């Protein structure tokens, strides 16, 4: 019944992992390899995220700028005659 | 944290040194009133500004003040 | 009509100034707190003890005092807006009859003439006044949210945050993730100014939503 | 002198069936206190986190989140049960700092080896005006 | 005129998630 | 027209209060009360009393007076 | 030292009412660490200037507006017959019922009819085109900078 | 139980207020008296009255069981298990029933906003309604179908229907009035439906935490010991306002009263667009407003246009009528709603320093009294606050139902 | 002494269990 | 016998173990996500959490969208998953940047619930973090492609 103790911290203060697993990786080798290699750009913090931002605002500009009436009403324009105010 | 101070109008009721829920304020003797002791603050890193001491204090203006300051986990009252 | 209203707006400057000067002319002490002048201009409270101190700062004046004015500034404009729309429309006789007493301007003037700021948009169509009508609805429910920061304090809301980041914490998936900064209610003076804003963002949108309806749904 | 009593770890807990009110990762981070006395029989108390336990008989021992808690039971303890208590602090690191009573002595009692940290020789409304103590860095009390 | 449908995207969207995730490495910098 | 006098009018108030804000942070910060010693402001500060029943008396005139009259008519 | 910069008070507390009272406090110059009187005045003087700043460019935007998608050269010929039109409206979240409705004025798309009473004020002052407006546009411009 | 009142008290005020609300519902479809369906003034005030009772005296239970909480608890001597169990993993019900209420929120008022921006925005066809987006309450038909099926199948001794509001009878008329017809459900009351779920949610929620955490918490662990009734413990740990569960229970009834208003305006908008109304010799019904309620009350509009701005015509236009007596009840409720918000908004220590000018002012003429004047207490200033709001809130729809239903 | 008694009076008016501490006298209440 | 016990027989942490917790059915299932396997390349465990969310996101789109009646209802609602995808991973890059410093060591619990040692987890590493962005970026692009070229290139007849 003794629950605290001073050369072991880790497991007077409850300092656990409850679902951790220490099993080797299940993937196959071949494609764990294929990921790998073909994955390994996007793996630096610094570039990605100028590269994100700089995609998806030229991707929004460029989708948005060439958009035709079918698909954005305020592209179409207005079609009846004004009407007159009071 | 907060800062307490205690000034020389003090009685010596040891009121104050009961109502503090944290253990900041004791007795030291003091040859300034019938009672012989006043009151001093040497833990206020513990103090979390519930002002207890103050309500306390029976004189015509408390001879014990808080002052609110940095705010700390201590003082926040936070247990996570 | 204008005998009544002028002495209307006379006890709103009276009250808005008494509120104004008893502040400042508290501001350094009183009886309840000679040494005021220690703790500064903005501060929560003084705590429970000596009956309790609310609201006991020099700062707590200037946020009564903002309801006062926003009231007599609107009564100013409801006069000056329902005296030149009657004029306008050539039926001054009206606003000579009615404005005499209570249920003239609450029919007369508010019912009346919202009547086209609500029919921006309905189970039929929309015109153009459909913008007016979004903000009017924009407006109270914004003047209605600062009632919850003016009526409940604080103390309710860091019992709920401590159950709150229990949860987070004993929660599988999302565990892994972890604040930096421990997550706390807003302090004793901030609701305060964030009620404050609420209620005086929703006041002003909401008049002048109405107010620029009513007048171009007739005249343009 | 007062040479403050040593914790000893091997010392058993009250009875208790476990709640959600323990423990955090405030314990793991940064500090955890904890709580010993001496109960000459076996009886119940209050928990300060919720719910109820029972103290074995002889030396116990409890972990609680912080000093509040503590000084609550400690309270609750001398003036309920007549039981005498101390509690410590414990750091991640592995350091243990005796907290109460520091001196030996309950701090409502005078003892002459204590000293006067933070007393002003004057009245309260004998402090000088903010406006001295402008660009200075020091406030009106602190002189 | 096709410039609107140039701006107001970029304003609205662009602009505004540079904003926030600068100043929000901004306060969380620490040293 | 109706838009410009109710812009105009809604900024007034608020510069006013911050004027008397900025008063009373005046009176807790800048005043010392040894150079201002018995001048038109430490008279100000002296009978504050008097100034601020009276305020209250033509406050409460008021508003009980027109109160009164406009339910009256109601 | 990290946030705010200027109150060391703030930057050690470990909860979220940093961030809130770094915003609130941050032109309260009198409160900031290791503060004089010297620099209170001289960071007076730069506020000033940036706030001055501010004006010039804002008033710039609604020239600009006006002349660019208002209807300033026709409102003239019949002021009382015309409304004036602020700026123009581009919201993808439109339908297109509400494309046609807000089509008024002389202009070929949704427009915002102004309320502030500038074309008056300018029509009085003497001004007759869009030229004139860019013009003013631009000098408000070179003020700013 | 046998040792403590307050105990008994919550619980048989609990078991009231529930049977007072199923009262309530039980007696406007089922009409037990004669020519009371067809005489529509006692109806909508017999169902208004009993649904406040109800919520009042519930909010009393919550109330008294916090007091038994604070005061009788007793684990020494009056040990119970469950209470235990219950108390010893209280993190864990008040932090499920907090998502729930912000689910529920969600997905019944962003549904609200979402049908308001497309109407705004001219696009009629992306709103949850009977013609572009469908949420039947499914269950609710099929309940509605084996009740009005059940009769001659499950039920051989029975001629009718229990009710005529499962569709399948027929209608009744008594004196050229209608009196109950088959009640229709679509997508309008599938909101809500939500809206009363969650509002309910949320007064459990309050009432709940409260009485959970009447003993102690983790901010202040020795909340037993300052009572039951207590405005706070200081402004440290930054603030400690309303922690008392007295509080709880004051910030609980302003739920309830949101909670109620929103079940006798559903209840009144239904009843006058669907039921109530008056038959031609012929056998054609005429409802008092026409059936809008499909159409009109599933955007935030609907209801200040259609129900509130359309149906307050009565009562301001009584003057001079033998109703008069509404329409002036009717401003004054609003005075005395008004007139709450200065307790409610603001502290007592301005209030101290302006009657202490008062008192120089009196002194300076030797009318001072010798009983020394006080400003309220913290705890009383919130108890004036409530009780005037709740009066004018009540008052005020009081007067505009009674005005409107007399007239037509 | 202070106007606080008064408000006081009618609070506490039906609250028997803090007038005594006996079970048989508040249930006679 | 009882099924509430509290976690590892000590009653002093606040957390309790129910059969929803601790049963070994679910504790199988948990230790088995790509997200606890902390034996496995980070960027490896990356991949399947972007694939899985990727794929998933693409229906709630397409379906509800504003051009849900129209011919473009397929290729809006995909464009608009990989925007959500794009978001999601910038936002994922931000927390990284933030949270974790270069050079320091992982701050992951180091012991097995048994108590058994076992070598911390690298996922809360600046690089191991920075791999995880990654491959869930990688995983949620070719997720969405997969959903669109499996629903609207070819025409499967379902529902
Ligand atoms: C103020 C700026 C702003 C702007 C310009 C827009 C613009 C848009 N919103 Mg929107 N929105 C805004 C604010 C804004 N919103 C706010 C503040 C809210 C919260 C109230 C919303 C809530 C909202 C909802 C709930 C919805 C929209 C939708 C839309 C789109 C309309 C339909 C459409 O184009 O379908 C065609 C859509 C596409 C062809 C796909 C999106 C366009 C590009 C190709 C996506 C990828 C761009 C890029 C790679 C990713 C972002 C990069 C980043 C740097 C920004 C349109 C792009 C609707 C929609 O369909 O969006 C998914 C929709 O359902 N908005
Ligand atoms: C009109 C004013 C108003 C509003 C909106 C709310 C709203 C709320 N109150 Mg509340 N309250 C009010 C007045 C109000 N209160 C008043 C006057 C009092 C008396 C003092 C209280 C007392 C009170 C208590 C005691 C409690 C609440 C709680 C809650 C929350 C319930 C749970 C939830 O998430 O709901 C769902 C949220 C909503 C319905 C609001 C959102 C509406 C739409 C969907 C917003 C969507 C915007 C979207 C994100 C786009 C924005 C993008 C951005 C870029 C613009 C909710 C946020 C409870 C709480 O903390 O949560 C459990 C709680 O315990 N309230
Ligand atoms: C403070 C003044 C001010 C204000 C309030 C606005 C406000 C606005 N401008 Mg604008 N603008 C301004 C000054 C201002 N502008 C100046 C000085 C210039 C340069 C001459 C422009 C050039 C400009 C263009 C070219 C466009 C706008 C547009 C717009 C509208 C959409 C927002 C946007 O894309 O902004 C972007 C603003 C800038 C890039 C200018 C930053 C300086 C919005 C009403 C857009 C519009 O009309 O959409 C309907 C648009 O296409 N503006
Ligand atoms: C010429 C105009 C002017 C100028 C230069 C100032 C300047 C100042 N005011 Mg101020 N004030 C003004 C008008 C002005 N005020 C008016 C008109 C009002 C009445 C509404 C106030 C009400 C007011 C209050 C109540 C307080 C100040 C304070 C201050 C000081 C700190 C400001 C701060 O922290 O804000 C930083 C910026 C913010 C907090 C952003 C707020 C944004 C709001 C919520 C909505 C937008 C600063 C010297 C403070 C002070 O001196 O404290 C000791 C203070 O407490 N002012
Ligand atoms: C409709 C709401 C309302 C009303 C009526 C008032 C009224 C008042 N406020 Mg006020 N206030 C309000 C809202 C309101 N406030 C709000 C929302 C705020 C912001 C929090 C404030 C903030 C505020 C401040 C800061 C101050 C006031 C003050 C005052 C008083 C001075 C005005 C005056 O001439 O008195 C007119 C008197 C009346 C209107 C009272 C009439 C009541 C009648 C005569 C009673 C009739 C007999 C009764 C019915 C019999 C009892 C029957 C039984 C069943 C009960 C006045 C009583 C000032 C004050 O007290 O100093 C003098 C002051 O300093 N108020
Ligand atoms: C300070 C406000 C005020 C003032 C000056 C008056 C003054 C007056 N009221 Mg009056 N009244 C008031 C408030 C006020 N009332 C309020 C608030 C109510 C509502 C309860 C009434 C309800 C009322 C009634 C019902 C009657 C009066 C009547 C009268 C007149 C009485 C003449 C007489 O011989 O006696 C007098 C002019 C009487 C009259 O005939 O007036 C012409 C009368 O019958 N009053
Ligand atoms: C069978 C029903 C019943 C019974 C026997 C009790 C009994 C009790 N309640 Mg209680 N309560 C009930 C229902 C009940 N309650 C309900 C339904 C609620 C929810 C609203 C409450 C909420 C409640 C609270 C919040 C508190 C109690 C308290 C108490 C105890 C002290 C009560 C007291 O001193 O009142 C004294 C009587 C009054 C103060 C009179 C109130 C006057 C009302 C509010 C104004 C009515 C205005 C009227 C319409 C206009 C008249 C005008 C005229 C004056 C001119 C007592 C044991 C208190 C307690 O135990 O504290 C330890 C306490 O704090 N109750
Ligand atoms: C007979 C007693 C009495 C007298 C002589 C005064 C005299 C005065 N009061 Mg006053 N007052 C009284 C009672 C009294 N008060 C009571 C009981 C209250 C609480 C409701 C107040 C509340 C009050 C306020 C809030 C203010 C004054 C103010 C004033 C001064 C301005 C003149 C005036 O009439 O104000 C108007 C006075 C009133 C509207 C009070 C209402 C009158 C009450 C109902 C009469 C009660 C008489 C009482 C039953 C006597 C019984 C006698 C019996 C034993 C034989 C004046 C010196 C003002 C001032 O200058 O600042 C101090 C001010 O702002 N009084
Ligand atoms: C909560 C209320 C609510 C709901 C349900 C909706 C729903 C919708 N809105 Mg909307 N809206 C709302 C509030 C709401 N709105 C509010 C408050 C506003 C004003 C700010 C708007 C403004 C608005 C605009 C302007 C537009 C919409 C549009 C839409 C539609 C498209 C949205 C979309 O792309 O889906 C996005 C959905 C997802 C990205 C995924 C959601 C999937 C959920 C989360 C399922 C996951 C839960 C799952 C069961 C958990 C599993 C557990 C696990 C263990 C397995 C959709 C029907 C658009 C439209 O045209 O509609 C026709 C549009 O243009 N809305
Ligand atoms: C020629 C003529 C005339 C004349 C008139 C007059 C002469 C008037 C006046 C008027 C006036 C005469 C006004 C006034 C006003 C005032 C005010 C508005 C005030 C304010 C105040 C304040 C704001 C304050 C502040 C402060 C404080 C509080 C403290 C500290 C200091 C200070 C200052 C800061 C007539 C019309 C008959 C006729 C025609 C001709
Ligand atoms: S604000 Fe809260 S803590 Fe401060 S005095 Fe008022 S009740 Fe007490």
């Amino acid at each position: 019944s003794v629950y605290f103790d001073l050369e072991d911290l880790g497991n007077t203060t409850g300092q656990w992992d409850v679902y951790g697993s220490d099993a080797p990786s299940p993937y196959n080798p071949l494609q764990s390899k294929f990921f790998e290699t073909f994955a390994a750009p996007f793996t630096k913090r610094g570039l990605l995220l100028k590269f994100l931002i700089l995609g998806g605002g030229s991707l929004l500009t460029y989708v948005s700028a060439n958009s035709t009436g079918d698909v954005l009403p305020i592209k179409r324009g207005p079609q009846e005659p004004p009407k007159l105010g009071p | 944290s907060h800062s307490v101070k205690i000034y020389d109008t003090c009685i010596g009721c040891t009121q104050c040194v009961r109502a503090c829920p944290t253990d900041v304020l004791e007795m030291i003797p003091w040859d300034g009133c019938k009672a012989k002791q006043i009151a001093s603050a040497p833990r206020t890193e513990d103090c979390v500004g519930c002002k207890r001491c103050e309500s306390a204090c029976p004189t015509d203006f408390l001879s014990v003040r808080v002052y609110l300051w940095h705010e700390t986990t201590r003082s926040m009252g936070l247990a996570y | 009509g204008d005998f009544l209203v002028h002495h209307a707006i006379a006890l709103g400057l009276h009250t808005t100034t008494l509120i104004l000067v008893k502040g400042a002319l508290d501001a350094r002490g009183s009886k309840l707190m000679p040494d005021k002048k220690d703790f500064g201009y903005s501060f929560p409270c003084d705590g429970p003890g000596r009956g309790g101190t609310c609201d006991i700062s020099a700062w707590d004046a200037f946020y009564l005092a903002v309801f006062w004015m926003l009231n007599t500034i609107g009564w100013v404009t409801f006069y000056w807006h329902w005296k030149h729309i009657t004029l306008w429309q050539g039926n001054v006789s009206q606003f000579n009859e009615s404005s005499t007493y209570l249920m003239g301007w609450l029919r007369d003037y508010l019912w009346l003439n919202s009547s086209q700021l609500i029919n921006g948009y309905n189970p039929f169509g929309m015109n153009s006044l459909s913008v007016w009508a979004w903000m009017f609805l924009f407006g109270h429910l914004v003047w209605a949210t600062g009632f919850m920061f003016l009526i409940s304090w604080r103390g309710y809301w860091q019992e709920l945050i401590e159950t709150l980041a229990w949860a987070h914490e004993r929660t599988p998936l999302a565990n892994l993730i972890r604040w930096k900064d421990k997550p706390v209610a807003l302090s004793i003076v901030q609701a305060r100014l964030v009620g404050l804003a609420h209620f005086s963002v929703g006041y002003i949108f909401t008049y002048a939503a109405f107010l620029i309806a009513s007048t171009s749904g007739k005249f343009g | 002198g007062f040479t403050p009593p040593q914790l000893d770890p091997n010392t058993p807990s009250p009875i208790f069936a476990g709640s959600t009110g323990g423990l955090l990762r405030k314990a793991q981070v940064e500090e955890f206190y904890v709580i010993t006395w001496n109960s000459p029989k076996e009886q119940i108390f209050e928990m300060p986190t919720g719910g109820a336990a029972i103290m074995r008989e002889g030396p116990n021992l409890l972990k609680l989140a912080r000093k509040e808690q503590c000084l609550a039971l400690g309270t609750r303890l001398r003036s309920k049960y007549k039981i005498t208590y101390q509690f410590y602090r414990v750091f991640p690191n592995g350091e243990v700092q005796y907290l109460h009573p520091k001196d030996g002595v309950y701090p409502e009692k005078a003892n002459p080896g204590r000293e006067g940290v933070g007393l002003n020789m004057r009245s309260i409304g004998k402090n000088v005006s903010p406006i001295e103590v402008k660009f200075t860095g020091k406030q009106s009390y602190d002189l | 005129n096709n410039l609107p449908s140039i701006f107001v995207p970029l304003v609205g969207l662009v602009f505004p998630a540079i904003a926030m995730a600068s100043l929000f490495l901004h306060i969380q910098k620490n040293k | 027209q109706a838009a410009l006098y109710t812009h105009h009018q809604y900024i007034a108030g608020f510069i006013m209060t911050g004027a008397f804000a900025h008063g009373a942070i005046f009176f807790i910060r800048d005043y010392n009360p040894e150079q201002n010693e018995d001048n038109v402001l430490a008279r100000m500060l002296d009978h504050k009393e008097a100034i601020i029943s009276h305020l209250s008396w033509a406050s409460l005139f008021l508003g009980f007076h027109t109160l009164g009259l406009y339910v009256h008519n109601d | 030292l990290r946030f705010p910069r200027f109150s060391q008070g703030l930057a050690q507390d470990p909860t979220t009412r940093r961030i809130w009272f770094g915003i609130a406090t941050a032109h309260d110059f009198e409160s900031h660490d290791d503060i004089t009187e010297e620099r209170l005045y001289q960071n007076i003087f730069a506020s000033h200037f940036g706030q001055l700043a501010i004006i010039f460019l804002w008033t710039s935007g609604n020239l600009f507006h006006v002349a660019w998608q208002g209807n300033f050269e026709t409102w003239v010929q019949d002021p009382l017959h015309v409304r004036p039109i602020a700026h123009a409206i581009w919201d993808p979240h439109f339908g297109q019922p509400a494309v046609e409705a807000f089509t008024r004025g002389g202009a070929l798309g949704p427009v915002n009819i102004a309320y502030s009473g500038v074309y008056q004020w300018w029509y009085t002052i003497g001004l007759r085109t869009n030229e004139d407006l860019y013009t003013g546009a631009l000098f408000l411009l070179f003020l700013s900078a | 139980l046998t040792t403590s009142w307050h105990a008994q008290l919550s619980l048989n005020l609990a078991m009231l207020g529930s049977l007072t609300i199923i009262v309530a519902h039980h007696m406007y479809s089922m009409p037990p008296y004669p020519y009371l369906a067809t005489d529509y003034a006692t109806q909508l005030s017999l169902f208004t009255h009993h649904m406040w009772i109800g919520g009042f005296l519930i909010v009393g239970a919550a109330a008294h069981a916090a007091i038994f909480m604070v005061r009788d608890y007793d684990p020494t001597n009056r040990y119970n298990d469950l209470l235990d169990r219950v108390l010893r993993h209280r993190d864990a019900i008040i932090s499920h029933l907090n998502w729930v209420c912000i689910f529920l929120g969600f997905h019944s008022f962003g549904l609200y906003i979402h049908n308001d921006t497309m109407s705004a925005l001219g696009r009629p066809q992306d709103m949850f309604s009977d013609t572009a987006i469908q949420l039947q309450p499914v269950f609710a038909q099929w309940i509605q179908n084996t009740h009005a099926l059940a009769p001659g199948v499950t039920a051989p001794g029975e001629t009718a229907s229990t009710s005529l509001t499962w569709g399948g009878g027929e209608l009744v008329a008594v004196g050229g009035k209608v009196a109950l017809l088959p009640i229709p459900l679509g997508t309008a009351d599938f909101l809500v439906h939500h809206i009363h779920a969650f509002t309910i949610h949320v007064t459990v929620l309050i009432l709940l935490k409260g009485v959970l955490f009447a003993r102690s918490s983790r901010l202040i662990p020795d909340k037993a010991n300052l009572g039951f009734r207590f405005p706070c413990d200081g402004p440290g740990r930054g603030g400690t306002c309303q922690v008392s569960a007295w509080d709880h229970v004051f910030l609980g009834l302003f739920w309830m009263y949101n909670a109620i208003s929103v079940v006798i305006f559903h209840f009144s908008w239904k009843m006058q667009s669907d039921v109530w109304g008056s038959i031609s010799d012929q056998g054609v019904v005429t409802h008092i407003t026409g059936g809008n309620f499909a159409q009109s009350s599933i955007t935030i509009n609907g209801w200040l246009r259609d129900f509130l701005w359309a149906q307050a015509s009565q009562v301001i236009q009584s003057y001079g009528s033998s109703l008069s007596a509404y329409g002036l009840f009717f401003l004054g409720a609003h005075f005395v709603w008004a007139f709450s918000l200065m307790f409610l908004f603001s502290g007592r220590g301005y209030w101290q320093e302006l009657i202490e000018s008062i008192v120089w002012a009196h002194n300076k003429l030797k009318v001072a009294p010798a009983t020394q004047p006080r400003a309220l207490s913290i705890i009383q200033g919130r108890a004036v606050g409530v009780t005037h709001y709740l009066l004018g809130g009540i008052a005020t729809t009081w007067a505009f139902f009674l005005a409107r239903i007399i007239a037509v | 002494d202070t106007t606080t008694w008064i408000w006081n009076l009618h609070a506490d008016a039906h609250d028997f269990d803090s007038h005594t501490s006996d079970l048989e006298e508040i249930s006679r209440k | 016998f009882q099924v509430v016990q509290p976690i590892n027989g000590d009653p002093f942490i606040g957390s309790l173990e129910t059969p929803v917790t601790s049963s070994p059915l679910i504790a199988w299932y948990l230790s088995n996500l790509p997200g606890y396997r902390t034996a496995v390349n980070p960027l490896l465990r990356g991949v399947e959490v972007g694939l899985a969310h990727g794929f998933f996101l693409v229906g709630p789109f397409v379906k509800a969208g504003p051009l849900r009646n129209t011919a473009y209802a397929g290729s809006a609602g995909s464009l608009a998953a990989a925007g959500l995808v794009v978001i999601l991973s910038m936002c994922l890059t931000i927390y990284g940047i933030s949270s974790f410093k270069e050079g320091e060591p992982s701050i992951a619990p180091s012991l097995t619930l048994t108590g058994r040692k076992k070598q911390p987890d690298q996922l809360q590493t600046a690089d191991g973090w920075a791999k995880f962005t990654g491959g869930f970026f990688f995983g949620g692009i070719s997720g969405v492609t997969w959903a669109y070229f499996l629903l609207y290139v070819l025409d499967l007849p379902y529902f």
